[PDB]
RNA sequence: CCAGAUCUUAAAGAUCAAAAGGAGCAGGUAUCAAGCACACCUAUAACGGUAGCUCAUAACGCCUUGCUCAACCACACCCC
């Protein structure tokens, strides 16, 4: 988790001349201290888009959109941790995650170098969709578990039988 | 000069579905087939295993397969010949330049 | 004969294209001048308000 | 007008609900039976698998849980 | 794509073409939705190693059934 420090002097007032000469109080009113949450999101967005990107000027580029959407997503995460039962924001979160991923799968298919970088930097991990979405239910889950255990047994038994064969034939061939 | 394969598939081109097995690419090939009732063309798909010597293949790459003279297994009748489009890194065959989608990554008119 | 013919044809088209793209590059720089002007104006206006 | 259709369904449904009330514990019995049957066919399906794979006993530590007979 | 048999002739041909294959097409039923080892590598042909393979573009089942006809496929008392 990052920490856009309380004193950080909101985005719009950072580049106005001679700000640092002003007395403590006004500096304080322009701080992230007296700020909204939306100001901390503006800051977080700028900072991320500077760490991660190449051309922070292009809003249009896929990568840019992915970074922005990722800020929004981390924010819904926070909100959802506080309000467990808000179903509306759960919707925004899951939805907006799917949009991120759609865009990622679109990067990977077009500019791969960048996609690689982004996944590393935002810690997103890109999984390929499965073929066959099916609901794993009690019967199937159990049966499959069994079939897997059966398999592991059988091939272990073939291994033991081949150990016995090798030992027998070797101790025979020697004398 | 006899080296042949009895397969109809002597050359195909297809997408790489999955790489999960050692040195073997799963490759979805797709052809146009004419639905007789509607007289229209739809894409029938079929998979081929291909032998990848250097394990060169990401998922999603468009790839070209040549039929293997002697089948490596029952399911492997093709060897991967070329990688036609690497996934998301594509060099335009026309102008020889890197491109991401419909955009040029390095302009062809800026040689120097 | 035909493969060579095709080759020469592709080269012909290649030169045409290079012409077209140089032209587009020029028109594009013109656009960059325009946008730089407008963004400078609004940068100023914003700086004034905030100040 | 259209209600004639609705009315019909209305009646059907009523009569059926009524019937489920009368026939209730008969129904209970039959459904419990079908659940046992289900569990059994399941066990057979599993046994069949580990046997056709040549094993004699089921693999180590295999209890074959009761899924359908799951307490209500 | 052809091993083989046969005919002719030195050979080459030719006729019938088993096994193996697959561009495509091919009965009903999805209230049959999962199959449960069904893949690959290594290399020497084994030891060993990866953990795969099929499937809603219908796998795996169940039912019905000779056929697309110069013909073809199958059977030959029953237990394929
Ligand atoms: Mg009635
Ligand atoms: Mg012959
Ligand atoms: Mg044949
Ligand atoms: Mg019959
Ligand atoms: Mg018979
Ligand atoms: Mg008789």
């Amino acid at each position: 988790q990052d920490d856009p420090p309380p004193s950080m002097l909101l985005l719009d007032y950072q580049n106005v001349p001679g700000i640092h000469k002003v007395d403590d109080v006004v500096k304080r009113l322009l701080s992230l201290e007296m700020a909204n949450q939306k100001e901390k999101l503006k800051i977080k967005k700028m900072q991320l888009m500077n760490k991660v990107l190449e051309n922070p000027e292009d809003t249009s580029s896929l990568e840019a959109r992915i970074v922005a959407l990722t800020v929004k997503i981390r924010n819904y995460e926070e909100h959802m941790q506080k309000h467990r039962k808000d179903k509306a924001h759960k919707r925004f979160l899951l939805m907006s995650i799917d949009q991120r991923k759609k865009m990622l799968k679109n990067l990977r298919e077009t500019n791969y170098a960048v996609f690689e970088k982004i996944c590393k930097e935002l810690g997103i991990e890109y999984t390929f969709p499965p073929p066959y979405h099916r609901k794993a239910h009690r019967r199937w889950v159990t049966k499959k578990a069994l079939c897997t255990q059966v398999f592991r047994e059988v091939q272990k038994l073939k291994k033991q039988k081949r150990a016995l064969r090798a030992a027998a034939v070797a101790a025979h061939k020697q004398g | 000069s006899i080296a042949r394969s009895s397969v109809h598939a002597k050359w195909v081109v297809g997408k790489v579905i999955g790489t999960a097995m050692q040195k073997t690419a799963k490759v979805r090939v797709t052809r146009l087939v004419l639905d007789p009732y509607l007289l229209k063309y739809f894409n029938k798909r079929k998979t081929y295993f291909a032998h990848d010597a250097l394990q060169q293949c990401t998922v999603g790459d468009i790839v070209l397969l040549k039929a293997l003279p002697v089948p490596r297994t029952k399911h492997v009748k093709h060897e991967l010949a070329e990688i036609i489009f690497k996934v998301g890194q594509v060099i335009d065959p026309v102008t020889g330049k890197p491109c991401a989608g419909t955009t040029y990554l390095e302009s062809p008119i800026s040689p120097e | 004969e035909l493969m060579a013919w095709n080759q020469a044809e592709n080269q012909r088209l290649h030169e045409l294209r290079l012409a077209r793209l140089r032209q587009e590059a020029l028109e594009q720089e013109r656009r960059q001048a325009e946008e730089a002007v407008l963004q400078a104006r609004e940068a100023q206006a914003w700086a004034q308000l905030k100040e | 007008k259209n209600i004639l259709k609705i009315r019909r369904r209305k009646m059907n449904h009523h009569k059926y609900r009524k019937l489920v009330k009368r026939t209730r514990f008969l129904r209970r019995k039959v459904r419990e039976g079908r659940l046992r049957q289900k569990q059994v066919k399941f066990e057979r399906d599993l046994k069949r698998i580990w046997q056709k794979a040549g094993l004699k006993e089921a693999p180590a530590g295999w209890q074959t849980p009761k899924i359908y007979l799951k307490n209500q």
